[PDB]
């Protein structure tokens, strides 16, 4: 009846897909098997006698990261065809993942997608998780969004882009991948949320005081965001916020759909039993630049619009008493044509703690999503790192020789340059 | 799934390649007899990459032995882990190339090539889907350098899109046995700059410096030297065989480390490396690895990288470790030594994490650097080439087999322009 | 003379069949 | 008279049930010889089975669980290869749930005591002792055999080694999982276990 | 069937509980074999635990306290390092209230009687005697070993000595203290203890 | 858990009280484990204390008074020096008023019975016999050690012999009198003893 | 053979959690 389809593409999408589905299953009380022995309907199906199969697809061109999903604990939970695999990777290459290797895996993708999305109409949309820096994450990621746009027009296509960090990249061909994707992520994606990697790394190193996180500690924190995102979709709410609600509220014009994130509180068990997590306390920490999930200081930008989702024992009254304080604060400021700039959400069911995790069992929480002018720096930084490389044609022979043509970089450059001209024009 | 076809050329390639199969077999728990011991999934889950079932329980490697004289592969058969190889994968020669690159390439390579290439056709195509090849050879020798490279030329034409990496051991700087060294080395490079994809250079004198100055072995035999080269080979292919937090195949390495298609000559180090005396005293950690790794003492070539610029580097880590510690050290290295990294590219390094370490070590790292300090390698071959090509010393051997004098001049220019290319980015 | 192998992965250490939500 | 006629356990069953039928008929319209439906069988005698601590459990303990016989030889490469998957499968299926679902009996094809001890020490499931006549009896009953030296009575061999056959209370076979068989789908044969429809009642 | 299926306490528990389930079933659509929820076991017999004066306390003494096992070896440098921090934590945490909070049991991986008593002289918490088979049974239950000497059934080492394991009433692994683990907080990990939710009820 | 948690006497206290609590809970929001306020022990049994010319004195006679334990040695020169001052102090203080206010119970750290009787022949206050394990459990409870020979559970040696410790009802130290302590006021720390507050109820 | 170290800090001697007044 009421559905939203998850699409995971690439390395990053699969790994963060794993941690997402662990929490979704755990808080809905379904086993490794899939039988809990109608609030779940948005995420899971009904397959006979009390058996729930998730409404997701895993895409990767290499088998070795989807092998380990088919091999571990949740192998009886995912339908076998809902994990689609090739035999060879895309190898950090946009060109490979789009034109060469990508064409014969999207036909299997759209078959599984269509059968998993036609059972009921009133589909909210598609969550998409991709690594922009990656090969199949970027290359294939454009292509299945291209064909989705032709088929299902009217319908939300959200994205959670794992964006290159300002200082740590661990890939040298990655400025080419990021610029080429951003051009086509502009045309056929409704909402883009940036999850920078080392933004979350130092958040852990300050708040949780964890010296040795891995990707899985990163995946649990992203999983808590998606849960707080769609809590109103699944559960009872005092003022519920859906996914169609966002696009109208955070996107002033077509080109501008790049938003940041901040979740608070995140404190360990050793400093949570000291803290009275009042609504004022958690909303102050949400707007702090050290808690943003992009490593991009909003002090050199203006908040064009902002969205706040509360979760727990949260009264509507203390929200208004705590958002009015943010409006009067002088360090944070709003664009002139946005006098009012807030969307609020209160959901009842408190955040679910994963055992053996590193968060703490807490009474209330905030997830904040904001559209800013400070986004001008994150493409102006790629502006530099792309003209450094492309000047003397570094790595260009790879892309040309496997199907692309020269001048797709020039077209990607013009659209990125026009995007910077666009954000600077809004901020005036 | 994916398989790597292994091809071993020359006396060096057999003695080096014996130990490579000894370390992979130990890593995957394979008996000298051929069977398996150790009841864990991790080994056999990705065993197709190297091995092949025989339906007697037992495995055969995807290996193609190759030499022009029957002696050197008699020794590898008589040894332990010598029963492992299928005896049809050997290809024999009776004549042999006497350190003469010409008659290795043109005359006595041309009648054995139809036999060895038949073995490759049968074995490579024989899987579901091939990932590529790897060749191990010396560029100082005759059948490692002359006939080894002709195999690469023909396999590359038949299989254009497959990866093709090599572990070539170059001429030494200091002492030069097999006096026709720069003729073999120079003529090999121009054939190996066009028809090869990734090249990892090793010097013998770099290996002997590591032994005598760090490992402190009294009598380092070819068993001990080949143990270390094998540990480098296993490092660059961990991802193919075990899972990890950040996967990295062979093609993934190349597209990062190769900015322009001409320049693909790489350097190799391996950490950790300490004597058996100081094994228990040394604290093993990610910062301790990354500073052992970034050292000319540790490097497996006789070219000091501080004379040049790391154009692009990479580290393939193995072991249970935190990403953030990996991320800080790769950033710490670029922040303090800002003059040893080329400027018009930020963050010159790639990180990779494989979960399963080598057996006995809890954490390790192998290292790949694309430098313009390898210019000083080719110059020291270029002057040595033109020193004896001036006098036309030992040319009748080469020119009596079928070559013209024009090929020598092309090999000069095709190596000097590569020298000039490393100048351009410095 | 080969000692046996004493490693288990990141995967097996933490993705186990968990007990039922409260 | 499942799955063969010419088996020692079937002739044992026929003997005791014929005896008991004669006795109750002598006390008393009784079909002599009794119907195989009317026959009641004690499969594992009172002291055949033992857990990993080598203490006997009665046959009645196995109620509510899919019990699978596992014919294994120690030295066999194939059984040595199958063992880790089976451990993992036992792990996962009996850990992730509300009741115990499956249980395994180990039957040795080894030749001597130290081989049997060394092989059985790796196994947490129940096992039958080597010297016991029940091992040979079960081999004949299921016609499991390493290579043909046993005179089969006109039949053939159902399987080689290793084999897993899930069994029922009456001594039949409910499913013969194809490890090395007609289908030859080793280590993927485990996934076909219908523990729902195969219960030791 | 927690934390593992194949552990000696769980196999004794299964045997005993369904033995009693068949007894009351004979005496009387009660589910056989009984659910892990329906099962109850006595973990520490009457004579297991002893205090500083070697005077025996029963298991029911532990009710309402966060109890944790401490697997220790006398001569191991890591254990020698960890002991003063654990003792100071015991001190301060239990002193700082008008209620008992936590308790430690000592499980000995040590060589022999003399060394065990010498090491046990340093601990102010309870202990289990080394000759008692319960020590070995607990080790195989919680998968702690000094090296691969006793077989484990497709499982791994959970940890090494020294280790602190917060336990429950029924052999539940309530939480792992990361002393020498995937996290390696030597002498710092003790602060992770959530004594509030893990009560020996 | 006053003044220590790792005491044998505190372990004995926890045992008795929590046993009582469990039996009461079996018989019937009763707190397990019991509160330290609610825990009660019998400290000196009827056969502990012996007075002048060897007559048994129970605990009942210690009520409504300020009671101090005198941890003393025979051959220690500091003990030999401290003894006459405490004798004069005891005499003067008890004569000075209507009530007898203070009492001293002597805990011996002597080698043997001859030394015990030789030293105790002087003293007129109460004394605990050397064979009774009380004389060592009290020692471990109030952290007294002549020489670092006691297995001591990360304690500090709170005092050296001689020492006097004012005891409460529930075993808590009322006050430390600083002879060989932080103040180091030998033979004049006696005057710091307040007797209004430190009443043995 | 040995003579043991015996000393501890002034902080731990006289700053411990005293029970509250009535």
């Amino acid at each position: 009846m009421r559905e939203v389809i998850s699409i995971h593409v690439g390395q990053a999408g699969i790994q963060i897909g794993n941690a997402c589905w662990e929490l979704f299953c755990l808080e809905h009380g379904i086993q490794p098997d899939g039988q809990m022995p109608d609030a779940f309907n948005t995420f899971f199906s009904e397959t006979g006698a009390g058996k729930h199969v998730p409404r997701c697809v895993f895409l990767d061109l290499e088998p070795t990261v989807v092998d380990e999903v088919r091999t571990g604990t949740y192998r009886h939970l995912f339908h076998p065809e809902q994990l689609i695999s090739g035999k060879e990777d895309a190898a950090n290459n946009f060109a490979r993942g789009h034109y060469t290797i990508g064409k014969e895996i999207v036909d299997l993708s759209l078959d599984r997608i269509r059968k998993l999305a036609d059972n009921c109409t009133g589909l909210q949309g598609f969550l998409m998780f991709n690594a922009v820096g990656g090969g199949t994450g970027s290359g294939l990621g454009c292509l299945l969004l291209e064909r989705l746009s032709v088929d299902y027009g009217k319908k939300s296509k959200l994205n959670f882009c794992s964006w290159p960090s300002p200082q740590v990249s661990t890939a040298v061909v990655e400025p080419y991948n990021s610029v080429l994707s951003t051009h086509s992520l502009l045309e056929h994606t409704d909402v883009a949320v940036m999850l920078d990697n080392e933004a979350i790394y130092d958040i852990c190193r300050r708040n949780l005081d964890i010296e040795r996180p891995t990707y899985t500690n990163l995946n649990r924190l992203i999983a808590q965001v998606i849960s707080s995102l769609t809590a109103s979709l699944r559960f009872d709410g005092a003022l519920n916020v859906d996914v169609t609600e966002f696009q109208t509220n955070l996107v002033p014009y077509p080109r501008i759909h790049f938003m940041l994130s901040s979740y608070a509180p995140i404190i360990s068990a050793e400093k949570a039993y000291h803290e009275q997590l009042s609504v004022a306390e958690i909303t102050n920490s949400a707007f702090e630049p050290a808690s943003m999930m992009a490593k991009c200081d909003p002090r050199h930008g203006k908040y064009m619009a902002c969205c706040l989702m509360y979760r727990g024992d949260v009264v509507p009254k203390d929200v208004n008493a705590a958002v009015a304080t943010i409006k009067t604060k002088r360090t944070i400021q709003f664009v002139d044509w946005c006098p009012t700039g807030f969307k609020c959400g209160i959901n009842y069911q408190p955040p679910t703690v994963v055992p053996g995790g590193d968060l703490a069992k807490v009474m209330r929480a905030v997830c904040m999503i904001s559209n800013s002018t400070a986004i001008a720096e994150v493409f102006s930084r790629m502006d530099h790192k792309f003209d450094l490389m492309y000047a003397k044609r570094a790595f260009v022979h790879w892309y040309v020789g496997e199907g692309m043509e020269e001048g797709e970089f020039s077209e990607a450059r013009e659209d990125l340059a026009a995007l910077e001209k666009d954000y600077e024009e809004v901020g005036i | 799934m994916r398989e790597i076809v292994h091809v071993q050329g020359g006396q060096c390639g057999n003695q080096i390649g014996a130990k490579f199969w000894e370390v992979i077999s130990d890593e995957h728990g394979i008996d000298p007899t051929g069977t398996y011991c150790g009841d864990s999934d991790l080994q056999l889950e990705r065993i197709n990459v190297f091995y092949n079932e025989a339906t007697g329980g037992r495995f055969v490697p995807r290996a193609i032995l190759m030499d022009l004289e029957p002696g050197t592969m008699d020794s590898v058969r008589a040894g332990p882990f010598g029963q492992l190889f299928r005896p049809d994968n050997f290809v024999f020669g009776q004549t042999g190339a006497g350190n003469n690159w010409a008659k290795g390439h043109y005359t006595e390579g041309a009648e054995l090539i139809d036999s060895v290439l038949d073995v490759v056709r049968k074995e490579a195509e024989g899987c579901d889907c091939l990932q590529g090849f790897q060749i191990t050879h010396s560029l100082g020798g005759g059948t490692g350098s002359g006939m080894g490279t002709l195999l690469i030329s023909k396999v590359r034409e038949e299989y254009p899109d497959r990866i093709m990496e090599t572990f070539s051991v170059f001429p030494s700087p200091k002492v030069s046995d097999t006096v026709v060294e720069p003729y073999n080395a120079t003529l090999s490079v121009h054939q190996l700059v066009e028809n090869a994809d990734e090249v990892q250079v090793i010097d013998n004198e770099a290996l002997y410096d590591i032994c005598f100055r760090t490992l402190k072995l009294t009598t380092p035999t070819y068993g001990d030297l080949n143990h270390l080269v094998s540990a480098a080979m296993s490092g660059v292919t961990c991802c193919l065989r075990f899972p990890g937090q950040l996967n990295s195949d062979l093609r993934k390495l190349a597209v990062n480390l190769i900015p322009f298609p001409r320049l693909h000559f790489f350097l190799i180090g391996f950490a950790p490396l300490t004597s058996r005396g100081s094994q228990q005293y040394r604290a093993l950690s990610v910062p301790e690895l990354t500073q052992q790794m970034f050292d000319a003492k540790n490097m497996m070539c006789a070219s000091d990288p501080r004379h040049g610029r790391y154009l692009t580097a990479s580290a393939m880590f193995r072991g249970r470790m935190s990403t953030k510690e990996v991320d800080e050290q790769m950033l710490n290295v670029q922040n303090k030594n800002s003059s040893y990294f080329v400027e018009w590219i930020p963050n010159n390094m790639k990180s990779s994490v494989c979960d399963i370490p080598p057996k006995g070590l809890k954490m390790s790292v192998t290292f790949v650097g694309n430098s313009t300090a390898i210019q000083e390698m080719f110059k020291r071959v270029s002057d040595q080439f033109t020193a004896m090509f001036r006098r036309k010393a030992f040319l009748h051997w080469y020119t009596g087999e079928g070559m013209d004098e024009m090929e020598f001049t092309e090999a000069e220019s095709n190596m000097n322009d590569l020298v000039s290319e490393y100048q351009q980015y410095q | 003379p080969t000692l046996p192998f004493n490693a288990q992965s990141c995967y097996r250490s933490e993705y186990v069949a968990k007990p039922l939500p409260p | 008279s499942q799955p063969v006629f010419a088996s020692p356990l079937n002739v044992e069953k026929r003997r005791l049930n014929e005896e008991r039928a004669l006795m109750q008929a002598q006390k008393a319209n009784i079909q002599l010889p009794p119907n195989y439906g009317d026959m009641d069988l004690i499969l594992f005698p009172e002291g055949s089975l033992k857990n990993s601590n080598n203490t006997v459990i009665p046959q009645s303990h196995l109620k509510g669980k899919s019990v699978a016989l596992y014919f294994a030889d120690g030295a066999d490469p194939k059984c040595a290869s199958l063992l880790p998957f089976l451990l993992n499968y036992y792990r996962t299926m009996n850990e992730g749930g509300a009741n115990q679902k499956i249980e395994i009996i180990f039957v040795s094809l080894d030749r001597d005591r130290e081989a049997f001890e060394s092989h059985r020490a790796h196994m947490p499931w129940l096992s039958i002792d080597l010297e016991n006549p029940l091992t040979e009896i079960l081999k004949r009953h299921f016609r499991v055999m390493k290579e043909y030296e046993v005179p089969t009575y006109g039949y053939g061999s159902r399987t080689g080694v290793p084999s897993v056959i899930v069994i029922g209370s009456d001594g039949r076979e409910a499913q013969f999982l194809p490890i090395c068989s007609g289908l030859e789908e080793g280590d993927r044969a485990l996934l076909r276990w219908d523990w729902r429809n195969t219960k030791f009642a």
